[PDB]
């Protein structure tokens, strides 16, 4: 090699550790998909974990085979308010039936808990859903909607749909984030392994 | 009662099997897999110590054909501090795998600092360097007695020291690594047990049963294995002699089975591996 | 809406008075140009060393 | 075992 | 886009100073960077080159042992610490940035240059003519000659043609023939092969006086000529 | 009364496109190739292969030089390399890392990047300062930002997934052009070598030729039953090939005004990513999503198929103008050389 030419391959390999020194740092960082110009994304940190939530919201989803998760995001008071309900569980079909995104798992924050509860005393679901045969209480009907929401998914073997009511006093609802994406990374882990 | 050309067949199919599964498993590592993954690594450096076994069994299978050392004295140093080398470095081989898993298991936040090629390498160096130590300690230490016939052993001051020398092969070549081993995997599985991620569904279920069985079987064969080579050495060393004949011939069996070991490492952790089939 | 009907109405009208030669002749252009530049394509005819070469 | 020892 | 140097002054023989230099405008860290000397009435000289990241340190055979080349990049500054001072080393410096990538243009910016008076195998570059008397709007060619040939394995020919104005720093024309510096009018042009180079002005202009040298980037002790005056 | 005769206006000019297109055909190009020598089998070799990440590698460009090379990856990396040498010359962190596309000027002074920021970033590589700087951020697109391709250094042209294209100047940072007719996202270009024409296809099932200094949509070209996901050129300007999700190819010549090659196959239904074609045509050089790229005579059937070396699938490829080497990006984090 000429002299010009080592002091190129030097260049290049501090340009290699400069690269190696930003992967390790993107190497614990978390990339979630909210659903329910440009992208919004908000970076916040959890015991030990950089999450990254990308605000977007079958073109567009050919970028996102690589998110940790999708957390997929229900109003429940919009039963009450085009149903808004039937475009959500289209929606959950096309996230959940698409031939790159078998092995992505997503959490189903199920808000207005509140709101579904004060309707749900006066409304009943024979106005909309009459078909679920079944009482309106609070307990069952929240039952019965995520039940129909969790029976959309196909060979559930791989993934897992993880359903969670919206709380305010408390921080279990990034919790549960937490402990699904620790089950996602020990899946990983093992598949790095080489032993699942 | 007499078994003696048996033990040579057995010598001569754990060298062929171990020097095949060896030759395909370094054939992989350097023709298709690169080194880029810790997991990688450390199937690399098991297989170069199964293989670094597998060149001394032929001079196991030399002696036990006629009973003689007929080589020298350096080639009995040599063999010996190199026997003892790779046996310790393909036990904490083992047990560093166990506790790879464990920590890509249990402890999956602090993993993705800790699962690193360097610091793989690092772990490796670090093996390598700690058995160099007991390596040397028997290149100074060999040597040849005259019995008659010549004999291949540690050549001690005067003896008591062959008994501390035993202990401490059986300390920190069986108990450790075995102990640690288990504790690793029983609380791998037992935390595997409640993901919801891979339990719960019938293949769920399934691939829960066959990751606890590939566990069970490595942990079954290497207790196997070292159990009546050990077992046996300490009896001799803490018995009062025995009627000679078969007692010694079965104990070259045994010294066999320390070599089955060596047969199933590239069979348990490369054939089936899940990387390595695809 | 009535704007959208009206630039419907106008439209554009332009691609089909165009100027369309045979399929036949424009194969023959096409494969006489595969034919005239074949001595200068590397992909083609394969080289010892050319600019990317191995130990 | 015992004599002899071993050679190993 | 500044090389600012310090130091200087009168020094005893057997003495040491610290030659120290700001760099200020640019990407300092990202450059590799060299100290050169002129005598009080002769050509420039190469001393001393430290790489991007201080990985490479390299000295000249008459400097070495006594002078130590340093760096502080988080302060973008260079260092000459010069100890067991000599009656040859009085001089004036320059520290010179340096880049160098796949079609980079290294020794393009010159720094002023700081004077010390000390009281009382290598590739030759040779430059057969000076005191070239010349008008202006006249083509003129300076020929420069090395001992071995510069062109590589690489197709690269790593021959330099700086210019020095009258109380100026040497300024970068050619890096690699027929590649002109930035900055410089197209009328500057670089030929040659092997052991022949030549350096051509087409339309001459009053500011091209001064003195031109060739420098070879090729081995590591670099090397320039006795330069080329053109005066009118 | 009005929608009615809309209707009958539109079946009408439809009918006489298409009836214009059945008396310009006599003979396919399957029956004026069937008398002229195959190639038979071309053995591709990976020569070099540029490595040392794990993001998935979206789509490359080369150099005019055939020397350098810029690859945007989902680590928000534009890296340029050299591929005689493998040494990477520059490195560009991006503000997103979302990037769909990047661009390599024909001067070699700038490259561009785009993505799901809609936003067209021009980086200058030749500053006195040392480092790459960022010289636009060109805005104005309402979808993501899908290719862009480099006509001087003075004019951009992109395609976004607002079913538009635009031609933009780099100095003033405004759409000089904006071109429209496309119902789908578009989310591939390619220019003309002249640079007066170039073509889009877009989720519609539709390519569509565009002239650039007069702003209009010259021919609209209907062939395959799914989304075009990469077009390309041919060499002499006249012809284009259209990859598409249904695992068909197809080639489209602009005169005619009609498609002539279907590139199709029976084994998988992958769709295709990334296509070009060599020096001289007969290469059509096709990414797949079953980890492979097949090689393709341009003027009959299959060939090579023998870029089999990635790991995964082969999000893009490129050849050199001097057709020496091409170079495929895959989602492996690997880019490689192949001659």
């Amino acid at each position: 090699l000429s002299a010009e030419d080592k002091a190129a391959v030097e260049r290049s390999k501090m340009i290699d550790r400069n690269l190696r020194e930003d992967g390790e740092k993107a190497a614990r960082e978390v990339k979630l998909l909210l659903l329910g110009t440009g992208i919004v994304e908000t970076h916040f940190t959890f015991k030990d974990l950089h999450f990254k939530m990308f605000d977007v919201g079958k073109k567009w989803i050919h970028c996102f085979e690589g998110v940790t998760a999708i957390i997929f995001c229900v109003a429940l008071s919009d039963y009450d308010l085009m149903n808004r309900m039937h475009a959500s569980m289209k929606l959950f079909d096309s996230i959940c039936n698409n031939k790159w995104f078998t092995d992505t798992s997503i959490i189903l924050f199920l808000n207005k808990k509140d709101l579904f509860e004060e309707k749900i005393k006066k409304s009943p679901l024979t106005i909309c859903y009459p078909e679920y045969a079944g009482s309106n209480t609070y307990e069952e009907a929240a039952a019965y909607i995520q039940c129909q929401f969790e029976d959309l998914n196909k060979r559930k073997d791989t993934k897992e749909i993880y359903t969670h009511f919206t709380c305010s006093t408390d921080t279990k609802n990034v919790q549960f984030v937490f402990d699904a994406v620790t089950d996602v990374i020990i899946k990983n882990n093992l598949k790095d392994c080489g032993l699942f | 009662p007499a078994i003696p050309v048996i033990i040579t067949a057995v010598y001569s199919v754990v060298f062929v099997v171990g020097l095949v599964g060896n030759s395909l498993v370094m054939f992989v590592i350097i023709r298709y897999t690169k080194m880029k993954t810790a997991t990688n690594i450390y199937i690399f450096n098991l297989a170069l110590a199964d293989a670094l076994v597998t060149t001394t069994m032929p001079f196991q299978s030399t002696v036990y054909l006629m009973n003689s050392w007929p080589f020298g004295d350096v080639l009995c140093k040599i063999v010996l501090s190199i026997d003892y080398y790779n046996m310790f470095t393909s036990i904490f081989t083992l047990t560093m795998m166990s506790v790879d898993r464990y920590i890509a298991v249990c402890h999956p936040v602090k993993a993705l600092d800790f699962r690193t090629p360097l610091k793989a390498k690092i772990i490796n160096i670090c093996i390598w360097l700690l058995s160099s130590s007991v390596g040397i300690s028997a290149i100074v230490l060999g040597g040849t007695k005259v019995r008659d016939v010549i004999e291949c052993s540690l050549q001690f001051p005067d003896s008591w020291w062959d008994l501390f020398m035993k202990i401490c092969v059986f300390i920190f070549a069986f108990v450790i690594p075995v102990l640690i081993i288990i504790v690793c995997y029983t609380l791998m599985i037992l935390r595997l047990k409640s993901v919801r991620l891979l339990s719960g569904s019938r293949e769920k279920d399934r691939n829960l049963r066959r990751i606890t069985r590939l566990v069970l079987v490595v942990v079954a064969v290497f207790v196997v294995c070292w159990t009546p080579i050990h077992i046996f050495i300490l009896v001799e060393a803490l018995g009062s002699t025995s009627h000679s004949t078969a007692a010694l011939s079965s104990y070259y069996f045994c010294i066999a089975l320390g070599y089955t070991n060596s047969c199933l490492n590239p069979i348990l952790y490369a054939f089936l591996d899940e990387n390595f089939k695809r | 809406s009535i704007a959208q009907a009206r630039k419907l109405v106008e439209q554009l009208k332009m691609e089909a008075n165009i100027d369309r030669i045979k399929v036949s002749k424009a194969a023959a252009d096409l494969m006489a140009y595969c034919e005239a530049h074949a001595k200068e394509d590397p992909l083609l005819t394969p080289v010892p060393a050319s600019e990317n070469p191995f130990r | 075992y015992a004599x002899t020892t071993c050679t190993x | 886009v500044q090389l600012v140097e310090s130091g200087g002054g009168l020094v005893q023989p057997g003495g040491s100073r610290k030659l120290s230099c700001s760099a200020s405008g640019f990407a300092f860290s990202s450059f590799g960077m060299h100290w050169v000397r002129q005598a009080p009435e002769k050509g420039l000289e190469w001393v001393a080159y430290i790489s991007s990241g201080s990985g490479t340190i390299y000295y000249a055979d008459t400097v070495k042992g006594r002078f130590t080349i340093s760096r502080d990049d988080p302060k973008n500054t260079l260092f000459l610490q010069m100890t067991s001072l000599r009656s040859e080393d009085t001089a004036m410096y320059y520290c010179v940035r340096s880049i160098y990538y796949y079609g980079s243009s290294p020794f393009d910016f010159w720094g002023q240059g700081t004077t010390l008076t000390v009281s009382s195998s290598d590739i030759v570059m040779t430059q057969a003519t000076s005191s070239v008397p010349v008008t202006p709007g006249e083509s003129v060619s300076i020929s420069c000659r090395s001992s071995k040939s510069l062109l590589h394995s690489n197709g690269n020919t790593y021959l330099y043609w700086f210019l020095q104005r009258p109380g100026q720093s040497p300024q970068l024309l050619i890096y690699r023939m027929s590649n002109l510096a930035s900055g410089v009018p197209d009328r500057f042009s670089g030929s040659g092969s092997g052991t022949a180079f030549t350096l051509t002005i087409s339309r001459l202009e009053a500011e091209d006086v001064g003195v031109y040298y060739c420098m070879q980037h090729l081995e590591y002790p670099l090397t320039f000529g006795a330069g080329t005056k053109l005066e009118l | 009364s009005e929608l009615d005769q809309l209707r009958q206006e539109a079946e009408q000019l439809k009918n006489q496109i298409r009836d214009a297109r059945k008396a310009c055909a006599d003979a396919t190009l399957s029956q004026i190739t069937n008398n002229i020598d195959p190639v038979g089998r071309i053995q591709m070799r990976t020569r070099r292969t540029l490595r040392g990440h794990l993001a998935k590698i979206y789509a490359m460009h080369w150099g005019t030089d055939s020397r350098l090379l810029v690859s945007a990856s989902q680590d928000g990396k534009l890296i340029i390399w050299d591929s005689y040498t493998t040494n990477k010359v520059h490195a560009i962190p991006l503000r997103s890392s979302w990037v769909m596309t990047c661009a390599y000027a024909p001067s070699g002074n700038y490259v561009a990047c785009g993505g799901l920021d809609n936003i067209c970033s021009i980086y200058n590589l030749k500053t006195r300062e040392g480092n790459v700087r960022v010289s636009r951020e060109l805005a104005g697109h309402t979808g993501y930002l899908s290719c862009c391709r480099f006509l001087d250094d003075n004019q951009i042209v992109t395609s976004s997934g607002d079913t538009t294209c635009a031609l933009w100047d780099i100095e003033t940072g405004q759409q000089t052009t904006t071109f429209t007719g496309h119902t789908g996202d578009v989310m591939s270009l390619s220019l003309a070598p002249d640079t007066r024409l170039f073509v889009s296809g877009a989720c519609d099932a539709s390519a569509k030729l565009w002239d650039v200094r007069e702003g209009m949509c010259r021919q609209t070209f209907t062939g395959h039953e799914s989304d075009i996901n990469a077009i390309c050129f041919f060499p002499n300007g006249n012809a284009f090939a259209t990859g598409s999700d249904d695992a068909t190819c197809r080639l489209f010549d602009l005169r005619a005004d009609q498609e002539l090659m279907t590139y199709s196959h029976d084994n998988i239904i992958c769709g295709i990513t990334s296509v070009s074609f060599s020096k001289s045509g007969r290469l059509l050089l096709a990414g797949y999503d079953d980890f492979n790229c097949n090689v393709w005579d341009a003027l009959k059937a299959d060939r090579a198929g023998v870029l089999a070396g990635h790991d995964n699938r082969v999000s893009c490829l490129g050849v050199t103008d001097d057709g020496m080497a091409v170079a495929t990006g895959s989602w492996d984090s690997f880019l490689k050389i192949w001659n």
